[PDB]
């Protein structure tokens, strides 16, 4: 079962008994979940994906996952938190979409013609300064980090994600912001998960916890 | 013979056929436009379907047919 | 005022069915709405519903 | 049970409410599997041997005969509804319309009640009968 | 406070789809001084909250 | 020497309220000056009995 | 906002029954041995732009078989009637609940989809990008009209609030004040997904009853 080009796709899509199609119809909340979950993060430009286009073309599923180093996005957020900040404070004419879209009645526009070929803006991403962010230069911003790396990552399946310990300080730098930067877990005494729990099986209220 | 000759007038859309769940009762698919591409289809689909039902699903069936017996007992 | 002496004797010397004699019941409900009609059919008593009798 | 004789097909409970016109003619257009119809079927078999000599009562299914339900539009799972000598008589409850009772009345005595005002009120030829009741409430407290 | 520490001393011994939470519903109005002014978490002058600027 | 405190049993007032509650859905096509009738009476039993401890 | 937050998390918590032995089959891949399946690969937007437009046909296959030919489907996944009918087409017109979500679900999903192909037909910023996925997700309950119908999203809708109420009151501070720019809506963003991931099998069955035979 090799796979097809892309393009055949789109032409059947633009082109097309109703057996087959109403058959297979039975899974489009599936492949709404699926690309609810692999839309594109704030670092890609354009995340290129696989999906599952139906024969009939009723509904096209996309087949990967959405499986990232937790490290690796932890920096990628903190990135996007400080970029969106220093955009903030600085751009403050600020026009947000806060919108619908402009096609209340108007066709769908056709992703070849309107979307295939401009040429995206540059996406958010923090300038990177060689002094402390040289280990993670490269492997900061991608789709997949370490799709091929295979000294630092599994492979293409993306099981194991054991970088070196340079790179996790680096990565830890990059990404310190978003980190509560605690030592000891004492300092959440009386609101754990634990005092939550108890908090909540004897009727009481902690007060800075819920009821 | 219609109801017109009774000369009758006012004052499957029932409201038992219907409900707030999933809207009425019914398939919106006439049974009629069937084929064997149709069966075909149909065959495909129902195995996924059973294929993608199978996870649990023999333990959940013994678990029923024991509550099932248990039930008997006291219904 | 005349109590409970409108009609001849709301029909109550004969022998109606029970629907009669609940109609006859209620006529004075009718009777007390009627007295207290101004003070009821104002529009801030109840909702905006306004309707106009015919001719 | 069920002594009420349904009318299975709808020109038979047409040819029905033609037949008879020296009484009240009343057709219960509930489905008999609801429990609903089952206590509309009780109250009917109440007032069976009562309102005998005064009334006709019979049962119908929409799944049966599905005329009654298309073409008068009687949605509710069990609708009593009246037809004396080809005329739709319409009771006042005041529930917004009087074309159907739609409420599984388990009083006898309101049904009975009901069945005479009807009549009284097809005699005088009125089309929409003063109910003796108030309808348009729960009647509970 | 003084008045409401006494009263919560002698309590201890004896449709409509609303969107934003109402701060009703909202906790930590503690009588005591201690326990609603605490020391914050300063990370040995070297460390602070998240997110934070 | 002493102050008798005093106050309604809870059974009377149990009771007042199932006379109440029965008058109310007793009511059915009987006319509102029957049912005020009723309740002045409940209430001038109830009041009248409970003189001091109705308060 | 944090205590509701916290709620949410003791509750998720307390209820944390560990997960059943499954048999491990994988839908993905059963429909992909399927042979009435292909597979390629496209950009989020394209594939999105084409869920959209499918989602839309599906929704018009669904509100035009049934010979309800008296209301119209917009682009925006917004059903209107186009005229006035009657008592027996208003029984005919009823759209059920899960019918009602489903629709919800595909118009959010449809702005979100087109918001990024805005996104990527240089109509708006990146910044501006993850601005309008913030305020698609946070403050998306008057957006979607989603509450309506199904109560039960309700309390999602109000821990997305609680979360944008976290996010704004811990971004903006500082030189960055009150605005629009607020671009960090993972946490919505994570909510809806496993709102949606939650409601997908009953919407699932009631297409898969409605299409039978």
């Amino acid at each position: 079962k090799e796979d097809m080009p892309p393009e055949h796709v789109r032409k059947i899509i633009r082109d097309h008994d109703k057996r087959v199609y109403l058959g297979a119809l039975k899974y489009m909340p599936h492949a709404v979940l699926k690309l609810l979950e692999n839309m594109p993060m704030p670092w890609e430009q354009i995340r290129d994906v696989p999906v599952l286009y139906h024969i009939t073309g009723a509904i096209s599923f996309v087949n990967e996952i959405p499986w990232v180093i937790e490290p690796v996005y932890i920096s990628q957020w903190g990135s996007m938190w400080i970029m969106m900040r220093r955009e903030k404070r600085d751009r403050r004419h600020f026009k947000r979409m806060r919108f619908p879209p402009f096609d209340d009645e108007e066709p769908p526009l056709d992703y070849a013609d309107n979307i295939l070929d401009v040429e995206p803006l540059e996406a958010i991403q923090l300038e990177l300064d060689p002094e402390e962010d040289a280990p993670v230069l490269d492997w900061f911003y991608d789709h997949q980090p370490l799709r091929d790396s295979r000294k630092y990552v599994n492979g293409s399946t993306y099981q194991r994600w054991q970088f070196t310990l340079p790179m996790m300080s680096t990565l830890y730098r990059l990404a310190n912001q978003l980190l509560t930067d605690l030592v000891d877990d004492n300092y959440f005494y009386l609101f754990d998960l634990k005092a939550f729990f108890t908090s909540k099986a004897l009727n009481m209220a902690i007060p800075g916890g819920p009821k | 013979v219609p109801g017109l000759g009774r000369g009758a007038t006012g004052f499957d859309l029932n409201d038992t056929n219907y409900d707030e769940f999933n809207g009425y009762a019914g398939s919106l698919f006439s049974s009629g436009p069937y084929e064997k591409d149709d069966e075909e289809a149909d065959a495909i689909y129902a195995a996924l379907d059973k294929r993608m039902d199978e996870r649990r699903k023999e333990r959940r069936e013994q678990r029923e047919k024991e509550e099932i017996e248990k039930y008997r007992m006291e219904r | 005022w005349e109590k409970a002496s409108g009609f001849e004797e709301s029909m109550k010397w004969k022998k109606l069915t029970n629907a009669q004699r609940s109609g006859l019941n209620q006529i004075p409900n009718r009777r007390f709405t009627l007295w207290w009609s101004p003070t009821i059919n104002r529009a801030n008593v109840y909702v905006g519903f306004q309707v106009q009798l015919d001719l | 049970s069920y002594m009420l004789p349904h009318l299975h097909n709808g020109w038979q409970v047409d040819q029905a409410i033609l037949s008879e016109e020296d009484r009240v003619v009343v057709i219960r257009f509930g489905h008999d599997w609801d429990p609903t119809c089952m206590k509309m079927d009780e109250v009917l078999y109440s007032i069976a041997e009562k309102v005998k000599n005064f009334a006709v009562i019979y049962l119908v299914d929409i799944t049966e005969v599905p005329d009654f339900n298309k073409m008068y539009e009687l949605y509710d799972p069990c609708t009593v509804m009246f037809f004396f000598r080809n005329k739709h008589i319409m009771i006042d409850l005041g529930t917004g319309n009087n074309n159907k009772i739609n409420w599984a009345m388990e009083d006898k005595q309101e049904m009975v009640d009901i069945i005479e005002t009807v009549y009284r009120g097809a005699r005088k030829g009125r089309g929409l009968v003063v109910s003796p009741k108030d309808y348009s409430t729960k009647y509970r407290y | 406070d003084k008045s409401k520490e006494l009263h919560a001393i002698k309590e201890r011994y004896l449709r409509k789809f609303v969107f934003e939470w109402d701060a009703s519903e909202d906790t930590s109005i503690d009588y005591n001084p201690l326990y609603k002014e605490r020391h914050q978490v300063q990370l040995l002058g070297r460390g602070f909250i998240a997110g934070i600027d | 020497t002493a102050q008798c405190f005093l106050r309604v049993d809870d059974e009377s007032m149990q009771r007042f309220h199932n006379r109440v509650r029965q008058i109310l859905m007793a009511s059915g096509s009987t006319t509102f000056t029957k049912i005020v009738n009723k309740w002045n009476t409940a209430l001038i039993g109830l009041m009248t009995y409970f003189r001091e401890a109705v308060v | 906002s944090y205590q509701k937050l916290l709620k949410y998390y003791v509750l998720n918590a307390l209820k944390h029954r560990p997960p059943k032995a499954q048999k491990k089959r994988y839908l993905f891949r059963s429909f992909k041995a399927t042979k009435f399946f292909q597979s390629t690969k496209l950009d989020w937007v394209e594939v999105g732009l084409q869920v959209c437009r499918q989602g839309y046909n599906m929704l018009n296959l669904l509100i035009h078989r049934k010979n309800l030919n008296y209301l119209h489907l917009d682009y925006n996944f917004n059903l209107k009637p186009v005229k006035t009918l009657t008592t027996k087409e208003r029984k005919k017109s009823r759209f059920g609940n899960a019918f009602h979500l489903c629709r919800e679900v595909l118009r959010l999903t449809k702005l979100v989809v087109d918001s990024h192909v805005q996104y990527r037909l240089g109509n708006v910023d990146a910044f501006q990008l993850a601005d309008g996925l913030q305020y698609i997700f946070a403050h998306v309950g008057q957006l979607t009209g989603m509450y309506r119908y199904k109560y039960k999203l309700m309390r999602q809708i109000r821990m997305c609030k609680d979360l944008k109420h976290l996010i704004y009151y811990r971004f903006n501070t500082g030189p960055v004040g009150k605005g629009p720019g607020c671009g960090f809506w993972a946490a919505g963003w994570r909510v809806w997904l496993f709102f949606m991931r939650g409601i997908t099998p009953l919407l699932e069955r009631w297409l898969g009853n409605l299409l039978a035979r």
